[PDB]
């Protein structure tokens, strides 16, 4: 999957879309692998790739958010990115190492989620 | 598992009978020494290697004593008591297994044993065969699976009955070929 | 790569190379094409995920991908992103694109301006498909209300009346089965006094000539059914229920019904003050304020201490030895706050607890009799503390639901969660937000009441987990309410326990700040 | 003069004495053709008070809902003090049932006496007949399975095909539904005359209509669409088949093979297209009631 995505992006996005009609490989996380490898090799912009997390896969969301924070200088964009990631992460369980990273990024942006404080304190054991 | 003793003993008995080397009392004594009295496990597992040998051996022992084999002979205690009940709507799964995997073969091996002993001959074979093919199918019920082994077994016992009867013809085998063409009548390459 | 030419057959992959499989040049067109192909999926959850993806794109400045999506929508492209052998559901993709746009336009719709000419193509009465007209008009009016565009007054008057019954002064073997006919076509025909046999000939014309199918009704006309992609009866339905997976005959009948309905408004008067809207809203999203159910979901509340500490206890006694302690947690989640209404369950690997709470108002002198009267009983299921003198106070959750019940991100919630009856809101001058989450007094800074709901949408062959809903209020508010309605408060709690592989009490609250039971009194 | 009064008295006694005549009168009033043989047998079996824990199984489209409505309206026509509970799959169905009950009450002449008195509580969810006293529980209550079951006691309980693909597709759904069905028995009043009835059609391999029989001790009767299709299919039910069908099939067992049980409504060519709409498994599940 990674070599095919790296060799020609526009062809790979069509091919993996036809595979899902054929149900070839529906037990694997193909889309996450393809998108993250294209982000790493600088062939697609991170702000284009971030909204795809609404499709349920084994994403590494903090790596995508870090790629967004390291790339764009506009103060609006990182605020919006944090909002989107936080909302579509909120409802299912997480370990403390994720929550503390999100808290630190929130302190850097200049927002103080008491909700995040309480939800991380409730697991501090 | 796959203790080969029953098949070897049965083959020896068949060979001794067909050459008129031994008496029937000797055969009864020898089969009685080896057949278990309680029914063995393999009668209700469709992939146990032993099943066909036991079915053949019990049918031959039954026909040597002038009987005909029935389902109640192979049955264990619980299902025998079930077959002595009357007011039943139910039917246990370990009974349907014995009907599905062993029951359909009882009409065939009785005719096979009758031909072996010389009690049924070429001059009236077809009336038996056309009856037997009915009598099996009434027991058969719903073969909803395409993976049934029973067609492959029935073809073998049918061909053996023809070859043992004598003076076969091309059309007789072509009947087996024609029967194989319907759905579910699968015959494997060996 | 040519070492494989002696074993590659046809029907390996898509088949031999043909130029119609060529991908687009820019990457963003391919990403837009992936999302476009997922909008047309036969499974509902994927369509809702793609709708959320489009909504997430429009809340950013992501111009190129959005313009790519609308370009694919205009051209109705199928093949480079779809299998050559399986049919594609175009109209589902267009309908869910309208559903996404209608929600984008409510908050900040500016991103929709450069493609405005798309919506004008569908918001006219010479387009016979009812729902697509409906959502296109809802998008245009929402942009008009936000002062992003300006619409002339007669055009506004036409758009606001798009499905009015204006025309008041005025062989094939295909069959509609044992469930689609009687439960889907008959209620439509009942609006005009027409039986479904009289309206089948228009449906057959629409199927054979517009949608273009020309086969028979047999179950093996669908390739996905022949190859056994559907499993465990996902595509079965009955008594007007929706399926989980849309098979091909259902797709055809579903769109043919809405194209049939558009002709009857143009030719025939209806029979009774408007019956058509009450039919149409059966096939719409669940909320009257055009928001989604996904906006109502909250995270689970913090756990009760007795649950954590009692998790270690041995099981058989735990099913039989409910302490009094748990009830003190149920009435008071946190200091200064009381539970007014609620019903929920808490789940672990071996055990589950169920909790129910009720509250009502009773005349001050008669309350002292009613406290003894309710507890002296043979049974507690044969009578009920009521809801909107013993008098009701709160109205309970609604039962009805819309088509967004299959959205994975809405955890099977229902929107009208409990709230006070109208006269309490009027007399106490309360105000609230757009989702009725928090209520404020006209005189204090702290909230009067807080409501919440939580849960998950269950998949196949999976465990249950914790869910429920709750309403809570501050003590100051209920004291003021009791001093101005001049009443005493009676409330009741059930706790029950079950295994995985009831104890009932009542409390009476009085405005001097005291709680009374048959057995004892408690204070702050 | 007197002859018509004698006719009126005899007819109004007879209709309270015979369910089948009441069905004929009602179906003439609805302008529907005469009830078929299976419908008569189903109504007659339902009317007998000796079945206390009872399940009836029948193929799709036979007429279960109309029979249920005529039953409950006839029952309250004979005794207006009874408490009746109607449980259905969903809100839409419960509303349709209650509306149809009101339509039957208004359609026939004499049943107009059952119209409620001031203080009506003439709601769509629950209501009283006029001859009932002011009382805690209502005469008729109609509810969906997810709705408000709690808060009353019932004398007669009717279940109108609760198990549905829309509510039994997941493990959680089946477990919830199993809890609700196995909780109804506490609602029933403990007088000797109380009774509960299920009507429905199995939808899956697991069906609660079998669970209630194998453990809880209920009794069931079955009407298949056509006479048994082979010997082994016939061997599936001997105690379960309706007495008319078994009584015929013991005798003409070769000519009756596969013949339709109700040719007045369902000919062979009308059953064949059902076997084209659905696979042979689906047809056997829904019309022969033999889950494989
Ligand atoms: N003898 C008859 N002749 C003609 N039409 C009839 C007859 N009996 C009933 N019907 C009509 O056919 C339908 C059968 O009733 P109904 O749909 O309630 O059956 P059902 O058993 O509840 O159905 P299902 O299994 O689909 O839920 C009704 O519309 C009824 O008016
Ligand atoms: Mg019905």
């Amino acid at each position: 999957v990674e070599i095919l995505a790296e060799l020609c992006p526009s062809s790979a996005l069509a091919i993996i879309s036809r595979w899902r009609d054929r149900t070839f490989g529906n037990h694997r996380s193909i889309l996450a692998w393809t998108i993250e490898h294209l982000v790493k090799k600088n062939k697609i912009n991170a702000l284009d790739a971030l909204p795809l997390i609404t499709f349920e896969n084994d994403w590494h969301k903090c790596d995508l958010l870090d790629s967004v924070l390291s790339s764009c200088t506009d103060d609006k964009d990182k605020i919006m990115a944090f909002e989107v990631v936080y909302h579509y992460t909120k409802f299912n369980v997480q370990n403390i190492q994720n929550l503390k990273k999100l808290d630190a990024i929130s302190t850097s942006l200049g927002i103080e989620h008491t909700e995040l404080k309480e939800r991380i304190s409730g697991l501090q054991h | 598992a796959n203790n080969q003793t029953i098949a070897a003993i049965t083959g020896m008995v068949e060979m001794a009978l067909i050459q008129s080397v031994c008496t029937e009392s000797e055969s009864i004594q020898l089969l009685d020494r080896y057949l278990p009295k309680v029914p063995p496990y393999a009668l209700t597992s469709e992939y146990s290697k032993e099943r066909v040998a036991y079915v053949r051996a019990y049918a031959l022992q039954a026909n040597l004593m002038g009987s005909q084999l029935a389902l109640s002979d192979l049955a264990s205690t619980e299902v025998k008591k079930e077959l002595m009940a009357e007011k039943r709507h139910g039917e246990s799964d370990d009974l349907r297994q014995l009907k599905q995997y062993s029951g359909v073969l009882i009409p065939w091996y009785n005719l096979w044993a009758k031909v072996i002993l010389g009690k049924t001959r070429k001059a009236d074979l077809e009336s038996e065969l056309s009856d037997t093919q009915k009598e099996s199918t009434a027991i058969k019920g719903h073969s909803y699976s395409e993976h049934s082994l029973s067609s492959n077994e029935i073809a073998n016992v049918w061909f053996d009955i023809l070859i043992e009867a004598g003076n076969v013809s091309k059309d007789d085998v072509e009947n087996i070929i024609k029967w194989s063409q319907h759905k579910g009548n699968r015959v494997f390459t060996p | 790569l040519d070492l494989f030419d002696e074993v590659l057959k046809d029907e390996d992959g898509d088949g031999p190379w043909n130029e119609k499989l060529s991908p687009p040049t820019h990457v963003e067109d391919s990403l837009a094409g992936y999302i476009w192909a997922r909008l047309g999926s036969p499974e509902a959850e994927m369509r809702w995920q793609a709708a959320h993806a489009v909504l997430a794109l429009c809340r950013m400045s992501r111009t190129c991908v959005i313009q790519g999506i609308f370009q694919h929508a205009i051209n109705a492209t199928t093949l480079p992103f779809c299998d050559r052998n399986l049919p594609f559901y175009t109209l589902h993709a267009q309908l869910w694109l309208m559903i996404a746009a209608a929600r984008v336009a409510l908050d900040d719709g500016k991103s929709l301006i450069p493609n405005i000419g798309y919506f004008y193509h569908y918001a006219t009465t010479d387009q016979p498909h009812v729902l697509i007209r409906h959502f296109a008009a809802r998008t245009l009016l929402a942009l008009h209300d936000s002062d992003l565009i300006s619409i002339p007054a007669q055009e506004e008057n036409k758009l606001r009346n798009i499905n009015q019954s204006t025309t008041l002064p005025v062989e094939d073997s295909y069959t509609f089965g044992i469930d689609f006919g009687p439960y889907w076509l008959k209620p439509l025909g009942r609006c005009f006094g027409v039986s479904q046999k009289q309206l089948e000939p228009e449906m057959l014309r629409i199927i054979r000539d517009v949608l273009g199918f020309k086969g028979s009704r047999n179950w093996d006309e669908d390739e996905r059914n022949k190859r056994r992609y559907y499993q465990d009866r996902d595509n079965h339905h009955s008594h007007g229920s929706y399926p989980r997976v849309d098979d091909y005959h259902f797709y055809l009948s579903y769109h043919a019904m809405f194209m049939t309905a558009g002709q009857l408004l143009a030719t025939k008067p209806l029979v009774g003050e408007d019956v058509f809207q009450d039919w149409l809203r059966r096939h719409d999203i669940s909320r009257n304020d055009h928001r989604w159910l996904a906006d109502r979901r909250d995270i689970p509340p913090k756990e009760r201490s007795s649950w954590l500490n009692s998790s270690s206890d041995n099981r058989d006694e735990w099913l039989a030895s409910i302490s009094e302690n748990v009830f003190n947690e149920t009435l008071c989640p946190s200091p200064g706050l009381l539970t007014l209404w609620g019903r929920w369950s808490d789940v672990c690997s071996d055990r589950k607890e169920s909790i129910i709470v009720h509250s009502a108002l009773v005349s001050p002198e008669r309350s002292l009799s009613l406290l003894r009267a309710l507890q002296t009983t043979k049974n507690v299921y044969d009578y009920k503390i009521p809801d909107a003198q013993l008098k009701g106070w709160i109205k309970d959750i609604a039962e009805y639901c819309g088509i967004d019940e299959f959205d994975p991100w809405a955890g099977n919630v229902r929107f009208p969660i409990p709230e006070p009856a109208s006269f309490i809101i009027d007399a106490m001058k309360l105000t609230t937000d757009k989702d009725h989450r928090v209520w404020y007094s006209p005189s204090d800074v702290e909230p009067a009441m807080i409501s919440s709901i939580w849960g998950h949408l269950s998949g196949k062959n999976d465990e249950e987990k914790s869910h429920g809903y709750r309403l809570c209020a501050s003590i100051h508010f209920i004291k003021s309410a009791l001093e101005t309605f001049n009443m005493d408060l009676i409330l009741e709690v059930d706790v029950d326990r079950y295994s995985r592989n009831s104890s009932t009490r009542l409390f009476l609250f009085r405005h001097d700040g005291t709680i009374h039971t048959l057995y004892g009194n408690y204070r702050n | 003069s007197q002859s018509q009064e004698a006719k009126n008295a005899l007819i109004i006694a007879q209709l309270k004495g015979d369910f089948v005549a009441f069905l004929f009168v009602l179906w003439k009033a609805l302008n529907l053709p005469k009830p078929t043989k299976c419908q008569i047998d189903m109504a007659r079996t339902l009317a007998n008070g000796d079945h206390k824990k009872f399940i009836l199984q029948a193929f799709r489209g036979i007429g279960k809902s109309f029979i249920t409505c005529a039953f409950v309206v006839w029952v309250l026509w004979r005794d207006p003090q009874l408490k009746v509970l109607i449980v259905s799959a969903s809100k839409e169905r419960a509303d349709a049932n209650s509306i149809f009950i009101k339509n039957i009450i208004d359609l026939l002449p004499f049943l107009s006496e059952l119209k409620p008195r001031p203080g009506q509580r003439d709601s769509v969810i629950s209501f009283d007949v006029g001859l009932a006293k002011p009382d805690h529980s209502p005469s008729v209550k109609s509810v969906g399975i997810t709705g408000q079951l709690t808060g009353s006691r019932a004398d007669i309980i009717i279940a109108d095909d609760v198990e549905v693909p829309g509510n039994s597709s997941t493990s959680s759904a089946r477990e919830k539904l199993w809890t609700l069905v196995t909780e109804f028995a506490a609602l029933l009043k403990p007088l000797p005359t109380s009774r509960v009835i299920y009507l429905g059609t199995p939808q899956t391999e697991m069906t609660l209509y079998k669970e209630l029989e194998d453990n809880k001790g209920y009794s069931t009767v079955i009407w298949p669409a056509q006479y048994p299709r082979n010997d082994a299919e016939a061997l599936y039910y001997g105690d379960r088949l309706a007495p008319m069908l078994k009584a015929e099939y013991d005798e003409g067992f070769e000519l009756l093979r596969g013949q339709p049980t109700d040719p007045v409504r369902f000919d062979m060519d009308d059953l064949r297209e059902r076997e084209l709409e659905y696979g042979k498994a689906g047809y056997t599940l829904q019309f022969m009631l033999n889950p494989n």
